RNA sequence: GUUCUUUGUAAAGUGCCUUCGAAGAGUCGAGUUGUUUGGGAAUGCAGCUCUAAGUGGGUGGUAAAUUCCAUCUAAAGCUAA
RNA sequence: GUUUGACCUCAAAUCAGGUAGGAGUACCCGCUGAACUUAAGCAUAUCAAUAAGCGGAGGAAAAGAAACCAACCGGGAUUGCCUUAGUAACGGCGAGUGAAGCGGCAAAAGCUCAAAUUUGAAAUCUGGUACCUUCGGUGCCCGAGUUGUAAUUUGGAGAGGG
């Protein structure tokens, strides 16, 4: 292995959510109704970072209703996924 | 007489009709190094003394050319007490003077005149020609007899 | 002001005038004592930043310190031990030669106390300073609320614990990622962890 | 597998079997201190922030003191508004209008809340307030509404994150080309 | 300015802008008019050093690079041995 | 609270323009030796030698050269919890 | 004038008035500095930047208002706790050793000199002495001091002129 001088654990902090949870971010109140609610003119926005997220992951199925995600980075099953259902991915920082 | 000055000036100007009229324009010799430096550099000073014997002389090594850059007829005077007595002190180790009286603007012009041929005239070939190889009498008779 | 001119004059050491300077000054000081009080500071321009105020109650005390590196004082060179520990000629003392002549020059007058201190000149065999100290049994001092601290009894000694300059360096207190394991002390920090906090409802 | 007892460690050992004294000898110099203080909370408005270091630069977080532009924006001097409980920091700058409005309207609400007593006498009594932090709490910005409408272009934020790191990495190359030109 | 994105020249999210002042403890060691005039002066009375001496007959007989070398071996560093070595050129073809 | 004294037309705060804006040297820094540190082409200290600058100087955890950028202002000092 | 004085430097007094030493040393600031042990025996190493030894203070000491951390949408004196972390890193890469920024918290407090001509007035200060309303005040007299005592200014700024 190769070395890292002062190394500090805060360049790498990227936590990880895959697809499948993705709205357990929602709360319980309005998540049922945005899901039988599936309107493409009105769609839940979700902010990951603030949940404590860096990188979205695509383990699993989602429904198919728009969802509006915002993070830093993400991968290309998980944007090919959301846009599936026609959900945009909005990037921030 | 700074007493007197005081109270003369609190009789005339509390009670009376004057604000600096009491006490006339003063004309005094300048004797602070630091506020002679300052005087240099502004060119009000007409005249500079500088003492020879100072302790520290890099006080004053610098004065002389300071004096010739700014355009300032200075002379190096033997004795600080010499001017001490003049100004009230133990020792100054400068003097200056910047402004005088119409009866002696000439005298001071005269004085000017006589300091620079006397003095920088005369020595303004000193900033080279080192001093100090002298001998002891003794090494100084074997140099003779070596020689002869 | 001529302040600045004796300190931009005083930079350039090795001119004729002051290495003319130099070479007088260092005779007079080896003539005269070891230890030696100084009617005026050398230095005015030095003095004067580093906190001398020509009034009573202020004193300059000229110094000499022998220089080289320490020798240890075992019985012909020999430790008793370990052949690691280096030749005996190469040790070379944490704290200068400037806090050793504070030190000794406070020792000689205890009831000063070391304001501060400054390089003059020096040799092959000897190095010289001027020290700075201050009287705070003068009632000048006493009163003049800008050094009424230091007749306060937690500056006592002063160039003794290491609370002036050279101390303070000597040390190595300064902030930083260089001065990680000496910036509240290295002991204090030393001690603090390596120790076991072990709480009441243990973690 | 690594336990570091090899040095005389049981001279060193700190048991905190006084937390609760502690704790009690808190409670009372905070109590003491009101009664010295009677009048003034014991806290200083303190300002809202945003932290560093990216992992953290979500959050806003409380700091040490204004600065002198906010202070004098909201239409007061450094050193009154030390005397009259306000924190300032002359080293912190301002670099983001809504921090620096923020911290205005903090200092407005601070200044219209509180009431000064003359040096001359009176001084009413005021039944004091010991939070000026819970009376000014910290509020997290609202960065976006709930819901909204979906609007999709086709860039597929993977390819435009590859295209800005293939930039940054082949930056250099590119302008010692157009400089060979 | 910024792109709005965690990667890349300009990376970060977008704020507004504030240019807040210029600091005085920026324009630290900046050149006066009297500290020019007092550093003139002094110069003028104390004169040269002798590696000064050496390197005003170093850049007339040896060139630049020589000068440079034993500046910098004199001096700690190149960066000081270049300006060094700028303000002898400059007494040379002043005085000469 | 109750008087004693109004000290003072004496000090302090504030707006706009204009000229300035001094800021610590055998010190910073570099070489070598010893010691120390987690500090690794060398973390801090001390000894010997060398020794600066002012749009400058220090730091930016891989040694140098070149172009930039960011952030502080040393070599003087006091201070409760 | 081979006289009479001024200054500078160095001394002396049972001169007037004060001051240091030593003890204690649980904690605190530095200096100096081992070996037993553990590593196979052992020079590096570890025990340990420990014990013994020396100097120096206080009720706390030290540190402290950035020649800081950072690379963020930037934070913002110091100290201590939780955590960072038995991690980055060091090491016969073996025995073993080993931090720091961030974040939450306790407590919160900011400031001072030198470098600037008062120059239409050394405006400053110790001591002696007589009174007083005595942790001090007023007057008066020797003195310190211009080789710089006061006011004004400390980089966050600030000064001068208008």
């Amino acid at each position: 292995g190769m070395r890292y001088f002062h190394k500090q654990q805060a360049h790498f902090w990227k936590p990880v959510l895959n697809l499948d949870k993705l709205w357990t971010l929602i709360p319980e109140d309005k998540r049922d109704q945005y899901l039988k609610s599936a309107s493409k003119e009105t769609a839940p926005v979700i902010d990951t970072l603030a949940a404590g997220y860096g990188k979205i992951l695509g383990k699993g199925r989602i429904p198919n209703v728009p969802v509006i995600v915002k993070a830093r980075f993400v991968s290309k099953l998980a944007e090919e996924k959301i846009r599936a259902a026609g959900g945009v991915v909005e990037l921030i920082a | 007489e700074k007493k007197e000055r005081l109270t003369k000036e609190a009789a005339a100007v509390a009670e009376g009709k004057s604000k600096q009229d009491a006490s006339p324009k003063p004309y005094a010799v300048k004797y602070g190094l630091n506020h002679v430096v300052a005087l240099i550099e502004n060119k009000k000073a007409k005249l500079v003394l500088i003492a020879n014997d100072v302790d520290p002389i890099e006080l004053v090594v610098f004065l002389p050319a300071l004096c010739k850059k700014m355009g300032v007829p200075y002379a190096i005077v033997k004795g600080k007490a010499r001017l001490g007595t003049l100004v009230n002190q133990k020792t100054s180790a400068v003097a200056a003077l910047t402004e005088v009286r119409a009866e002696d603007e000439a005298a001071l012009a005269k004085l000017v005149s006589t300091i620079d041929a006397n003095f920088a005239d005369k020595y303004d070939e000193v900033k080279k020609h080192w001093g100090g190889g002298i001998l002891g009498n003794k090494a100084q008779a074997k140099m003779d007899k070596r020689a002869k | 002001g001529a302040y600045k001119y004796l300190e931009e004059l005083q930079r350039k050491k090795q001119s004729d005038v002051l290495r003319f300077l130099q070479r007088v000054r260092v005779w007079e000081y080896r003539q005269k004592n070891v230890i030696h009080r100084a009617a005026r500071p050398t230095r005015p321009d030095k003095a004067r930043r580093l906190g001398y105020k020509a009034k009573q109650g202020f004193v300059i005390y000229r110094v000499r310190v022998r220089r080289g590196n320490r020798k240890r004082p075992v019985p012909k060179g020999a430790t008793y031990g370990k052949p690691t520990n280096q030749g005996v000629n190469e040790l070379k003392y944490q704290r200068s030669l400037r806090a050793t002549a504070e030190e000794r020059v406070g020792r000689r007058a205890a009831n000063l106390r070391v304001l501060n201190s400054y390089w003059v000149n020096q040799d092959s065999t000897y190095k010289y300073f001027e020290v700075i100290l201050v009287d705070p049994q003068h009632k000048a001092i006493r009163r003049d609320a800008r050094y009424n601290w230091i007749c306060d009894p937690v500056h006592k000694h002063r160039e003794a614990r290491g609370l002036t300059a050279t101390g303070k360096k000597s040390r190595g207190i300064n902030k930083g990622h260089k001065f990680n394991n000496t910036k509240a002390g290295r002991r204090k920090t030393w001690k603090r962890q390596n120790t076991l906090s072990l709480w009441r409802y243990r973690k | 597998l690594k336990n570091h007892f090899r040095k005389h460690w049981q001279e060193r050992v700190k048991v905190h079997f006084d937390q609760a004294g502690k704790k009690v000898s808190r409670r009372n110099a905070r109590a003491t201190r009101a009664a010295k203080i009677a009048p003034r909370p014991l806290d200083l408005l303190r300002p809202v922030v945003r932290a560093p270091t990216v992992k953290y630069n979500r959050k806003v977080r409380a700091g040490r003191g204004f600065t002198l532009a906010e202070v004098k924006a909201a239409g007061l001097t450094a050193a009154y508004a030390r005397t009259i409980g306000i924190a300032v920091d002359h080293r912190r700058q301002n670099r983001n209008q809504e921090i620096f409005d923020a911290n205005v309207q903090r200092l407005k609400e601070y200044q219209s809340k509180i009431i000064v007593f003359p040096r001359n006498g009176k001084a009413p009594e005021a039944e004091q307030v010991l939070s000026a932090a819970a009376t000014f709490p910290i509020a997290q910005p609202a960065t976006d509404v709930e819901a909204r409408a979906v609007q999709d272009n086709g860039e597929s934020a993977f390819r435009t994150l590859r295209l800005a790191r293939s930039e940054k990495k082949f930056r250099g190359i590119r302008e010692k080309r157009a400089r060979e030109k | 300015v910024k792109t709005g994105i965690a990667i890349g020249l300009n990376k970060g999210k977008k704020v507004t802008s504030m240019t807040p002042a210029p600091k005085i403890s920026y324009k630290k060691g900046a050149a006066s008019n009297r500290t020019k005039f007092v550093r003139s002066l002094v110069r003028e009375i104390a004169g040269l050093s002798p590696y000064e001496r050496r390197l005003i007959d170093l850049i007339r007989n040896s060139g630049e690079k020589r000068a440079r070398k034993v500046a910098k071996k004199r001096l700690g560093s190149f960066t000081r041995a270049k300006a060094k070595v700028e303000e002898m050129n400059n007494i040379i073809a002043a005085s000469r």
